[PDB]
């Protein structure tokens, strides 16, 4: 099998993909430059990508009309058994009816409502059952450190069926970029943490299951993370959070 | 001379104010029309006046222990009499009683408090005692969440438009995120769940604002009613600045813990908040230094929990001039 | 495919049979209780009719079946060239374990012991941090396994050998040594009835003071509690001159119930019979050796019986190297 | 009030108290010369002190031949409110009947055993009634950065109870025991210095156990903190744990 990977951090994937047998790493590029990445898509290759960046949304549908179904977007916490544990367990009702989503991600990437919030909503979406946007709100700054975007940023959605989600992210040099969400229902919440702390100490160890290894085993043979649709609903949430935290006020979608 | 304290009200909040007001030295006057004040105060043996106006005489403080509708007038008349004022949270129904207040306060010349109980509580006032003198930076990001079992039904009267049982919770959290944060310019907040009162005890909502502070800074405020006491009372925050970050989650372990086996007589919360209250209020009203929170403070948390309720009905985010 | 000779029809063939099957091998059962029929059917393997049916062919045992066992099954498995893995621990004494160890060695075959402590993340973790030098020279280590024991005791072990607490002590003391190495001085402190039969939820404590031959110290302690509040607890604290690291299992992980107590909700991590299974199955396939071998096996047992003379006597056992 | 301290920190101490109401210090000094504190205590005094140096056996004899009564020794972690729950909730029945006591600590004072390990033994003592101590086991080590860095030390009591204590050396310790309380229906921990904050840098909770300790001194009452007889005691058993250390075997009291 052929691959392409698009990402921030692109010779991290192609690594491990390489790494693998009968498997072929025919380009590897970053939204920037995603060119060589879509000639390998028309070509055939399959391609994993990271969202992209909210202005480069025909760049996205260029990336959809070269591969089709050949598309797959990495959310790795969306592989964690962990997470299929508590989807099944709010859906069986265990925390009665569905109404809220929270959660917070720390990423060292700048621009963190772009290159977090994907992560949050995709773990948001799935719960959900995909339901679509009504009102996107958003505020950001650049107190933190970093070199471009915003290194803080709190976005809300309130969807059609009047369940909420709200998210926050920062930047920092050190953070991983696993999410930790908390899904509220009218009995109780429950929350999915893909990087929970392992051993205490001075330096403390990151436990979590091999979300890596679970999310490329999925694109090398449709799992839980998002498709097509879901990343084309959440990638609307990111560009109406950032026209909300520019204008102050919500988005109507 | 002991500190002479008027205190309005008889429910349950005046019970626990009542104690700590006599524990940090003081002398008490304990007046509510309900009558319920007379028991009160015969209980712990303060004093028993038989109207406001006589409760007021004399007195160096009036610790206003009444349901929100109420704190306005009283207010006004502690502060023509020349005495002083601890209010309840909030401070008042509508931020224009609030502004009078504080403004006819200044005028006279007297003090002016709210019991923010949050602020004297030892998470909350190391949290700001990190952030003030420096060890965090410049604050960029915060998360507050404040959830809680209702114990008892909802009695008092209050609109969904109001916020109504959400606007009661988000105190806390309002509050903590002004102290640490500074000043909020826009707040925007999502209610879910039946909020109006009279509601029983049990009602579940579930209200999220975010708070964009004058400094940039932001915060996540998470307000809930919970179903059942499992547990009564959650409180979790997580803060970055550009020095690091705080995190506190009330479900950690402190000084007791029940490792296994199911006990249940081992209960311990940690020192009284309103021990800790009264006698910094108390010290103040002596001529001492002032408190942990003024009057600015008490009309913030107004002015924010009114602008979140009302981006909750429209839908809008709501500007808050400086 | 590895061919595995499953000795044992109780509960830990059963938790193994899976694994071995969920890894790849091809499985045969014997238990003495006839029950290994029914077993091997229900899972989809072979059912042997003997012991020597079942090793005839195999390229390993596991040895499922209770402790006093486990010599002459070991003895006749290496004698025939077939590898052993076996259920901890590996023997009822330690006089015999160290005959299966050399038996083992001189034939040339495989021996390891199931400590499934070393297979789960908080413990791998810690090693691997000692190990690596992260935390300088381990200086003085704290450990605690704590449970309820929800089925009977229905073998007969003497409280002179430590009885009941001499299967929790196994975790501990295999824990320490394989972090701060060879114990060379043991202490014990036992209390409780702990003489088997003995009935589920019953109660004993047992402390233990290890000395290393490097200097470091173990505390470790090893509970069996009356009720399942929680069913299991382990918590651990490893000090070395490099810094500190922790470890309580009552901490949230990856999935956490914050309010309404809902119960369907548990998730526990992977399975320690999968990852253990899978690594000795690669182990007798020519792979890698695994993160335990004979040797730990051996002090395992050394360490456990020194532990329970320790309590019996009063006195700290001395181990020279 | 008249009071005398026996301290590594004699003036620390006089400071806080010297000028409150009805109070006054007549003698603060350290074990290495205790001689103003004994003539004090023999002229009345209430004495707040010190565990004192492993040699001093003989002065540690005097002070409570010269205070009687009078004597309290300094042990903040007794004088917690938390600690109060846990002595009544122990003695109500909350974890059955009462077995074993185990218990850490950390210090930045070199010579850990006998310089922290009195503060765990004097809340054994408090919980245990002041039961006897028929033997000691211990053993030591300097991995850690004169005198041992790490220490371990079990007591067995005639009344089959047992205690097993782990001390340990750190620059950046705080001295504040843990204590666990085991018993056949369950266990509980008193924690005298826990995590308030979480972070980069946590912060201790804790109550202000060198005030309450200060106060109860002051008071009327007989104290939570161990008096001349406990002190002796837990000085016993120190004096046993390092020759059993020594020796490699426990040792008869
Ligand atoms: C998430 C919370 C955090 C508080 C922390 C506080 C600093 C301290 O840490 C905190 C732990 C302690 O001080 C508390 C035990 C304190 O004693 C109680 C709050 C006290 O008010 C009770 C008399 C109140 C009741 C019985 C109520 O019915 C009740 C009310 O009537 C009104 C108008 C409320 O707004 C609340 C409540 C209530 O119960 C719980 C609430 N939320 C919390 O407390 C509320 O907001
Ligand atoms: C303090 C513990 C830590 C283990 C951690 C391990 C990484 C893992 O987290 C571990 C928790 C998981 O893998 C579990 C699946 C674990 O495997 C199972 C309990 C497994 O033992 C069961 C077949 C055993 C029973 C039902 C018993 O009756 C039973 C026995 O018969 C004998 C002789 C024992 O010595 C123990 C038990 C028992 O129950 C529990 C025990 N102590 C612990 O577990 C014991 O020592
Ligand atoms: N964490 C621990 O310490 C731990 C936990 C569980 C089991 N174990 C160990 O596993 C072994 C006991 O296994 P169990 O818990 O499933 O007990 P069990 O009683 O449930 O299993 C015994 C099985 O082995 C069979 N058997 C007995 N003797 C046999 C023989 N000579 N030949 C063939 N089959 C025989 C029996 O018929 C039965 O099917 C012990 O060594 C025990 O220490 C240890």
């Amino acid at each position: 099998v052929k691959v392409a990977i698009l990402s921030s951090t692109p010779q991290a994937y192609a690594g491990a993909l390489r790494g693998l047998p009968d498997v072929e790493v025919v380009a590897a590029a970053s939204w920037d430059a995603f060119e060589p990445v879509r000639q390998a898509a028309e070509a055939g290759a399959r391609v994993l990508c990271e969202y992209p960046p909210a202005a480069k949304e025909t760049d996205l549908k260029a990336m959809i009309d070269a591969a089709g179904d050949r598309l797959t977007f990495a959310s790795p916490a969306c592989h964690g058994e962990a997470f299929a544990v508590v989807r099944k367990g709010i859906a069986d009702g265990g925390i009665g009816e569905l109404t809220t989503v929270l959660g917070s991600v720390a990423t060292s990437v700048d621009g963190v409502l772009g290159a977090a919030a994907p992560y949050l909503l995709d773990l948001a979406d799935a719960v959900l059952g995909g339901e679509p946007a009504q009102q996107v709100y958003a505020q950001t700054n650049i107190v933190l450190s970093g070199r471009i975007g915003e290194s803080a940023a709190v976005l809300t959605v309130r969807y059609r069926s009047g369940q909420v989600a709200s998210f926050d992210c920062r930047r920092h040099g050190s953070a991983t970029g696993l999410p930790a969400v908390t899904f509220i229902g009218d009995q109780g919440s429950v929350q999915y943490d893909a990087g929970p702390q392992l051993l205490g100490g001075e330096r403390p160890e990151l436990g979590g299951e091999d979300l890596e290894a679970l999310m490329l085993k999925d694109f090398l043979g449709d799992g839980p993370g998002p498709d097509g649709q879901a990343a084309l609903r959440t990638f609307r949430i990111i560009q109406a959070a950032y026209e909300s935290a520019h204008t102050g006020q919500p988005v109507d979608l | 001379r002991q500190l002479e304290v008027a205190l309005i009200g008889a429910g349950l909040i005046a019970r626990l104010h009542l104690e700590a007001w006599l524990g940090a030295g003081a002398a008490v006057r304990v007046y509510s029309d309900d009558g319920r004040s007379r028991e009160l105060a015969a209980e712990f043996g303060a004093k028993a006046a038989g109207s406001l106006e006589e409760a007021l005489d004399g007195a160096d403080a009036v610790d206003i222990c009444t349901p929100t509708a109420s704190h306005h007038e009283i207010a006004l008349t502690a502060i023509a009499a020349g005495v002083g004022v601890v209010c309840e949270k909030p401070l008042a129904a509508s931020a224009e009683e609030a502004e009078e207040i504080v403004t006819a306060a200044e005028r006279a010349g007297v003090r002016l408090y709210a019991a923010h109980d949050v602020r004297f509580a030892a998470p909350y006032a190391r949290l700001h005692e990190l952030v003030a003198s420096g060890r965090l930076g410049e604050g960029a990001l915060g998360r507050f969440s404040f959830s809680a079992y209702h114990p008892r039904p909802w009695t008092g009267h209050a609109s969904a438009r109001s916020g109504g049982i959400l606007t009661d919770q988000l105190l806390h959290g309002a509050d903590l995120a002004h102290w640490v944060f500074g000043d909020v310019v826009r707040v925007h907040a999502c209610y879910q769940g039946d909020i109006a009162t009279p509601a029983p005890e049990g009602a579940v909502a579930t209200g999220t604002a975010v708070l964009t502070h004058a400094s940039g800074a932001i915060s996540q405020v998470v307000s809930r009613w919970t179903a059942t006491p499992r547990p009564p009372v959650r409180v979790a925050f997580h803060v970055s600045g550009t020095g690091g970050s705080v995190s506190y989650d009330s479900e950690w372990p402190q000084e007791v813990r029940v490792v296994d086996g199911g006990a249940g007589n081992f209960a311990y919360g940690g020192p009284s908040v309103f021990d800790t209250e009264m006698r910094e209020f108390a010290t103040a009203f002596a001529g001492g230094p002032e408190p942990r929170i003024g009057a600015k403070d008490a009309l913030a948390a107004v002015r924010i929990i009114h602008a979140a309720a009302e981006s909750a009905w429209t839908g809008r985010a709501v500007e808050l001039p400086v």
